[PDB]
């Protein structure tokens, strides 16, 4: 869903734990769904770490 | 409970939707859900049992998950998941007997089984699943303070009580005034009897009165009144107050008159209903008042009047009646009614493994008793137990 | 109400705390929390009132923080304090009036007020601050159902009752037996007469047994139990039981005979003191049972003896009594003690805007009628109108 992740050390360990054979499922799936919040209105941002 | 609720649930939908030939859409999220059970559920021990005759078991969780791949699930897929799914199942069953024989005096709403102590620890939150059973529901709305809500068709909620009270008697007993009544389950039967048939009585009306007083508050009642008691209709040989003598009650019944049926909340006439028979309906309240009269009747034939002489002996004895059913009910407490199997089951698992009598509930879980003196921690205990119990049943026929 | 709590403790400890000369150290977390308040609460509009002659006041918000470059404060930062907190203090006061003259026969927990309403949003949860009171501390309790309990000092727990058994009585009531009785608060006072001095009955021993169910469990209670009833010691002329005529009472006192108080849950036997007088302890009871007995004298000296004829003419009436008083106990639901004074408020603002008689308390909160039957509803609002009545009290005599 075009994801964004706070820095650039969360999406290296994002990718690594994502390529690893031992990791769950829903981790997996939870890795690949997991999205930011960007309320412009509001002035807001919830980015995942 | 949550978890345990929420470990039942998920293996009935396991032997549920997990069959052979289903597309893996079908299950994807059941097995997220039923792997993430198995994970959190691996390296632990648990110990059931240990009260009575209910053996002491242990149970130790080393499951490999479940691998979908097939397009259609096969043979081989449905055994693996099977053998998983059945020791769960065992253990549910066993963790749900144990909490149902056990029962506190103080604290009574939260767990007594050391293994449900166990699951409600932080880490086994995670296989919460949903709640969505009525009794789970209820659950989680009475730990937030959220006014509950249980449907019951033909609630038991009068102690069953056969009696009887005379407002007129001597030791002869052959000339009587009063009244007979029967509450039983859902079921309240009185009639007022007169031998006199209101000859000496002012205005020749008797006036007849019964209140029943809930042990709890009833909404949204489907109630049928009919007008006779059929129960004491017939003639009668009953034991004196004392049990010192037997007197004879030989009945004749004449329709009830200036009916009035007064369910009440906090002394309020919530609601009155004069002369009407048939379905009504009680939205709220927590006691029940019968009036009727018992009116010598102002023209007779002569068959009729051969009945009612003005000299002592009563050959026949006049009497009035009502009879009163609650065919569906709605109680914030947990009752017991006669669809529901929650308190056969407890009472089933308590006999068959021989319990010992503890503090709160009366022995052999007389229902009886249990209604008659009701208590909060009783509510708290009955609640917890029937909720185990209805969580038991979706996995144990 | 934890908000309404929070903002009456806050304003209490601002105008406890925030005092000339104090080191800011002292009152840096309190003006945190003052700020805090002042910040939620500002731009916001609540009105209060409008039932019975309460006031329609209308409250809006808009105040400047409190200064935080200081290291003792002085009469500037008293000043601008105190100008915000005696707002403020009116604010909770007319919030708390408001509630406590309003009452629901469903979801008497749920706020009443419009105002407590509007606090119950999630907006204002910031100013959650410490729930330390005792009536805060069961009210979150409850919530979360949990154990509650609260401690009195001798509670009003007995529906007041001066009454009196006639087990033997005929028309002239000059040979009568039985027993009378004063319940009221915290002490019951019994006292069994027989007429007779127990000339003619088995073993020249009278009987007298006297139960009293209270309507909650009380737990933990001291209680002191002396052997006389000195209310029932003195001459008295009653009025029959059917308001017909008069009899006279003309009591000569013996000691009880087999004393046996036994304090009984759920008709279990918890506690029973046999022939002990002083201070006792029953620690976790719902009915009181009182046996005693009238033993004849074996032996007389004359000067008795003239006083028990074996005919008829009883002029002086044997009686043993009992006094029992609760001095302090625990209860899971609320009551009115003496020490207390919340009862008094809320009976003081309902009488003082002359409130309408809703449908859950009895008129002018008639505290023998709302024990003698309290229902699950009452028992809501009346544990709301305690709690919000204590929070009032917090900040205004
Ligand atoms: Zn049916």
């Amino acid at each position: 869903d075009a994801g964004k992740v706070v820095d650039s050390e969360t999406a290296s360990i994002c990718d690594a734990i994502f390529q690893d054979e031992e990791t769950e499922g829903a981790v997996a799936r939870f890795i690949a769904e997991m999205r930011q919040r960007v309320q412009a209105d509001r002035n807001v941002v919830n980015y995942p770490s | 409970m949550d978890v345990l609720y929420s470990l039942s649930k998920t293996l009935k939908d396991a032997r549920d939707k997990i069959v052979e030939g289903t597309l893996y859409s079908n299950v994807s999220d059941l097995i997220q859900q039923f792997n993430q059970m198995i994970i959190t559920m691996n390296g632990n021990e648990f110990q059931t049992g240990g009260i009575g005759n209910l053996p002491i078991r242990n149970w130790n969780f080393n499951f490999g998950l479940l691998g979908t791949t097939l397009l259609n699930l096969d043979a081989n897929y449905v055994e693996t998941a099977r053998n998983t799914i059945d020791y769960f199942v065992d253990f549910v069953d066993n963790v749900c007997m144990d909490e149902m024989v056990r029962e506190s005096q103080r604290n009574g709403i939260a767990p007594q089984s050391d293994s449900l102590r166990k699951l409600s620890a932080i880490k086994f939150k995670r296989i919460n699943f949903d709640n969505s059973s009525e009794y789970i529901e209820n659950w989680n709305l009475q730990n937030r303070r959220q006014r509950t809500g249980f449907t019951f068709h033909k609630p038991n909620i009068f102690p069953y009580s056969a009696s009887f009270t005379l407002n007129r008697s001597q030791p002869a007993h052959d000339n009587l005034m009063g009244t007979m009544w029967l509450n039983a389950g859902s079921e309240i039967q009185v009639a007022g009897f007169d031998y006199s048939c209101a000859i000496n009585a002012p205005a020749n009306i008797q006036q007849f009165e019964h209140i029943v007083p809930l042990r709890r508050v009833l909404t949204t009642a489907t109630i049928t009144l009919l007008p006779d008691a059929e129960r004491f209709s017939f003639p009668r040989v009953i034991n004196s107050a004392d049990g010192a003598t037997t007197w004879f009650f030989n009945p004749v019944i004449l329709r009830p008159n200036n009916v009035e049926v007064e369910f009440l909340l906090n002394g309020q006439i919530i609601n009155t209903y004069q002369a009407r028979f048939g379905t009504i309906v009680a939205r709220n309240f927590d006691t029940i008042r019968l009036s009727f009269q018992l009116m010598r009747p102002p023209n007779m034939t002569p068959a009729v009047a051969v009945l009612f002489p003005n000299a002592q002996p009563f050959e026949h004895h006049a009497t009035v009646g009502l009879t009163l059913r609650i065919e569906s009910a709605v109680c914030e407490s947990v009752l017991a009614d006669a669809s529901e199997t929650l308190l056969a089951n407890v009472t089933s698992v308590r006999q068959e493994y021989a319990i010992p009598v503890g503090p709160v509930f009366p022995p052999g879980m007389n229902w009886t008793d249990l209604i008659t003196n009701y208590s909060p921690s009783r509510e708290d205990n009955l609640q917890r137990v029937f909720t185990v119990a209805s969580i038991r049943s979706m996995l144990i026929k």
